[PDB]
């Protein structure tokens, strides 16, 4: 799930 | 009886002294003292200053840097054009406005500074929605085996632009009317008089469902899966430090989000339903411009949220000002 926050800039 | 009515204008003050006059010809210092004139400037200064370095740079980054022309970054571009619109279609035109101290620029100019205000607020709203519809499919992964492309983050910006034109465009052709609000210095949708021949009363209505429930409904849906997908992968992650960060920072960004959404149009909404529901009562010009105030300050505090609290996009901005460093 890490990556795909990184990618819509939550995290 | 608490106005005056002309072919195109609604001035929000009696003429039993006889002292109105169009917001197209003459000040309307007998609504508001000139001060109050000069500090509407001020503030459209202010939105000025701040909206269009922070949305103007947002722009100059993403062509400096590579990595950040990706597709789930469209939107927040757009959103970045969208503002621009409200600096200049809104907030230039006010400023000069006020310091005459009504509209200079007659019907024709009120029809395009409010269309161009109206498209950049709504483009800059379904941007938002759009933002939302992305990251939760992105995330939550609802469809089976679907991979976020060019393709689909082009859809989603013209799907902005259309829904902005559905609400922009009708006030040309007849179906509601552009005319100068609050303070007679700005123009917007008429929705607080029942001007019949151009059927105020249900674009009112479309605007009200269309336009804030459905977006309030979408970003509450789609964001609410949101922080629900993350608070279940950390539940059953809870050996991973970093996921439980992840997950307190997203619900900090949710939370922080629809609170500046409803900080945006909730004012707007409940003043067009409480006018909307007491059809009849008195209205002032400056209490119409308290809507304006918090939707218009959007053009700054959406980007400070949605680009410069974006981990990517403010280390470009950082290294781009500071000529070079990290
Ligand atoms: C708020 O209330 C104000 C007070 O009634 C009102 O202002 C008046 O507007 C009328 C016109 O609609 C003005 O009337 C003209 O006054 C001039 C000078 O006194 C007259 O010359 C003119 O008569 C013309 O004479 C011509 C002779 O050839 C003739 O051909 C023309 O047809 C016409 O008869 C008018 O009598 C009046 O002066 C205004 N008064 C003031 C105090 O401003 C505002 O318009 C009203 N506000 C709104 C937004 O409606
Ligand atoms: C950023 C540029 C702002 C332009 C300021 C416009 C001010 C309008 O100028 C007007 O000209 C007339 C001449 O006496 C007078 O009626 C008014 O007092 C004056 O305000
Ligand atoms: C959701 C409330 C019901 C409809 C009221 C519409 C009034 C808003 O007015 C419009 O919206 C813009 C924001 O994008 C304003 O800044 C503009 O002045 C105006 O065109
Ligand atoms: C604005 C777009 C949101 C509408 C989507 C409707 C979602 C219906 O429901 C969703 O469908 C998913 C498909 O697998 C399921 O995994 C989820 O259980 C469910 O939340
Ligand atoms: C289960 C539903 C999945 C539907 C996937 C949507 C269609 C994506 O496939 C399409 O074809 C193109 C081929 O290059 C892609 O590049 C585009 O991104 C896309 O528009
Ligand atoms: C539209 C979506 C609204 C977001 C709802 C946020 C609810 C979670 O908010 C709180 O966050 C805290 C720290 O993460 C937790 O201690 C609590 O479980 C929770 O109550
Ligand atoms: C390369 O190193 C460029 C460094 C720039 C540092 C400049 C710091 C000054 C901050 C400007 C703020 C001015 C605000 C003025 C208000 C009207």
């Amino acid at each position: 799930i890490l990556e795909n926050l990184k990618d819509v800039g939550l995290f | 009886m608490n106005g005056t009515e002309g072919p195109n204008f609604y001035v929000p003050f009696s003429n039993k002294t006889g002292v109105v006059r169009s917001p197209f010809e003459a000040p309307q210092y007998y609504l508001a003292e000139p001060w109050q004139f000069s500090m509407l400037a001020a503030y459209m200064f202010l939105l000025i200053m701040l909206g269009f370095p922070i949305n103007f740079l947002t722009l100059y980054v993403t062509v400096q840097h590579k990595k950040l022309r990706t597709p789930l970054n469209y939107i927040l571009l757009n959103l970045a054009v969208a503002d621009l619109f409200m600096v200049f279609g809104g907030f230039t035109t006010t400023l000069y406005t006020s310091l005459h101290g009504y509209f200079v620029f007659g019907p024709t100019g009120c029809n395009l500074e409010g269309f161009f205000a109206t498209l950049g607020g709504e483009i800059a709203l379904w941007s938002l929605v759009v933002l939302a519809i992305e990251r939760y499919v992105v995330v939550c992964k609802p469809m089976s085996n679907f991979r976020f492309g060019e393709n689909h983050a082009i859809m989603g910006v013209a799907f902005t632009w259309v829904m902005a034109l559905a609400c922009a465009a009708p006030p040309l052709v007849g179906w509601s009317r552009y005319i100068p609000e609050g303070m007679q210095c700005s123009c917007g949708i008429d929705y607080y008089t029942p001007h019949e021949e151009t059927n105020n009363e249900s674009f009112v209505i479309y605007m009200f469902v269309v336009h804030f429930i459905i977006p309030l409904i979408v970003i509450f849906f789609c964001y609410g899966q949101l922080v629900f997908t993350v608070k279940e992968a950390a539940a059953q992650q809870q050996e991973s430090a970093t996921t439980q960060k992840a997950e307190k920072e997203v619900t900090r960004m949710v939370i922080i989000m629809v609170i500046a959404f409803l900080i945006c149009w909730l004012p707007y909404a409940g003043v067009a339903f409480y006018i909307f529901t007491h059809q009849g009562s008195d209205f002032g010009p400056i209490f119409m411009t308290i809507p304006a105030f918090f939707a218009k300050t959007s053009a700054v505090y959406n980007p400070v949220i949605y680009i410069m609290m974006n981990k990517q996009f403010r280390n470009c901005m950082v290294t781009t000002l500071c000529c070079g460093k990290n």
